[PDB]
């Protein structure tokens, strides 16, 4: 079962550098080629780089002018995109890819990078109160996204809603909710579980009648 | 070394054949394999069609892909088309470089009408304590996907400190949501705000009072 | 057809 998971990504100020790693697994790492790719609404998708599945041949797309390259370490079965120079127009999410001779057979499950000297910021997290009955949880002002939300440390699994957030003076807000048997909220604790992976914040608020 | 170019959006309708088309503006489409992914919102691309035509085991037999020489174009055929196929569908080729298309997102009515339900939350005694409120309102469960959404003031329309999410598809169906920005005194203030939504000419609404 | 760049080293 292919595997393609990505790490590194997150908030870079402008001028600095990350490296992407992208974690391969179930399929014969050395047998293929692997590529990154780039995605953002206005411009689509844009092939970053691609390398050989010997790690001996590297190939570079016109989209970035070589401030990124791509290396592998095929003993720890990882590729690596080295991304210098960061520019804001860089902010993207970044997916790797494999390859199979035309085409690209899998792809990894993408990472944000957002190059920007606004700061980090943290959500305010508030307790939305109130047969079934809906609670919420307002997550609010963080930058950049994402955030996740669960409830019950994922205990609570249907029933969930968590809203798209919008975009107001900088700063993303948005709520996630769940609804359970008002007899489970009447004898049990219901607790959301909010983190903001770019400021490696997590805060948990216990939902109160 | 070439650009393809795909239409930004089709509409269409639950049972209908559509195609999606990508254009390669220089050099002939034939002359090098073209792919197509699909990606739902939020999540990574997968293979619909490989190698010009071929199909995973797994895709449903209604894709199928062909190649259009007359128009310098390859198509994506999706027949008997469901709500499911709602997707963003990217084309792929290459040359001395790799190319995608911009990227074409299909939009499929018919399902029966779902008209939402709202769940409204006034602002928590933590967020007043800081002297701010945020009114919260959830829309879910409807289809098919555009709504208005307005809020009132005592009955008046008010404007000012309204954001409105966009739409998302969540399972068989969209959620959307709305925030009132307000003062811990404007909330305190009035007696009344609604939330009203209007969704193929149906409207519903809920109140919130301190 | 020819394999995409970076690709003609795949097995297949």
């Amino acid at each position: 079962e292919v595997q393609l998971v990505e790490s590194g990504g997150g908030l870079v100020q402008p001028g600095r550098s990350l490296k992407l790693s992208c974690a391969a697994s179930g399929f014969t790492f050395s047998n293929y080629g692997m590529a990154w790719v780039r995605q953002t609404p206005t411009k689509g998708l844009e092939w970053i780089a691609s390398i050989s599945a010997g790690g001996d041949k590297t190939y570079y797309g016109d989209s970035v002018k070589g401030r990124f390259s791509i290396s592998r370490d095929n003993a720890k079965t990882t590729h690596y995109l080295q991304m210098d120079s960061l520019r804001s127009e860089d902010t993207a999410t970044y997916y790797c890819a494999k390859t199979s001779r035309v085409y690209f057979d899998y792809w990894g499950q993408g990472v944000m990078v957002t190059v920007s000297s606004a700061e980090t910021t943290a959500p305010s997290v508030y307790p939305l109160a109130p047969s079934m009955v809906t609670l919420g949880c307002l997550v609010k002002g963080y930058f950049p996204e994402p955030v996740t939300v669960t409830w019950n440390s994922g205990a609570l699994s249907s029933g969930v809603h968590t809203f798209p957030a919008v975009l107001q003076s900088g700063l993303y807000t948005l709520t996630s909710s769940v609804t359970v048997p008002s007899s489970t909220w009447s004898s049990q604790a219901v607790t959301c579980n909010v983190a903001h992976p770019a400021s490696s914040t997590k805060v948990d608020k216990k939902i109160v009648p | 070394q070439f650009v393809l170019t795909q239409p930004n959006s089709v509409s269409t309708n639950l049972g209908s054949t559509v195609k999606l088309s990508c254009k390669r503006s220089t050099g002939n489409i034939g002359s090098n394999y073209v792919n197509w992914y699909q990606q739902h919102e939020g999540r990574s691309p997968t293979t619909m069609i490989y190698r010009d035509d071929k199909r995973p085991d797994g895709v449903p037999d209604r894709f199928s892909g062909s190649i259009d020489r007359s128009s310098n174009s390859a198509l994506l055929t999706i027949n008997n088309v469901q709500t499911e196929d709602e997707a963003d569908y990217f084309c792929h080729s290459y040359s001395s470089g790799i190319v995608f298309g911009g990227g074409t997102k299909l939009t499929v009515l018919g399902q029966p009408k779902s008209t939402p339900t709202l769940t409204v939350f006034p602002p928590s005694t933590e967020e007043l304590q800081g002297n701010k409120a945020t009114l919260v309102c959830l829309i879910s469960d409807f289809y098919p996907s555009d709504v208005e959404v307005a809020w009132k003031a005592n009955g008046a329309p008010i404007s000012q400190g309204v954001d409105t999410a966009n739409p998302t598809k969540q399972g068989n169906k969209y959620i959307a949501s709305s925030f009132l920005r307000l003062t811990a005194e404007q909330w305190r203030s009035r007696n009344s705000f609604t939330c009203q939504v209007t969704h193929e000419g149906n409207t519903v609404e809920k109140s919130l009072s301190p | 057809g020819v394999a995409m760049p970076g690709a003609e080293d795949d097995v297949v």
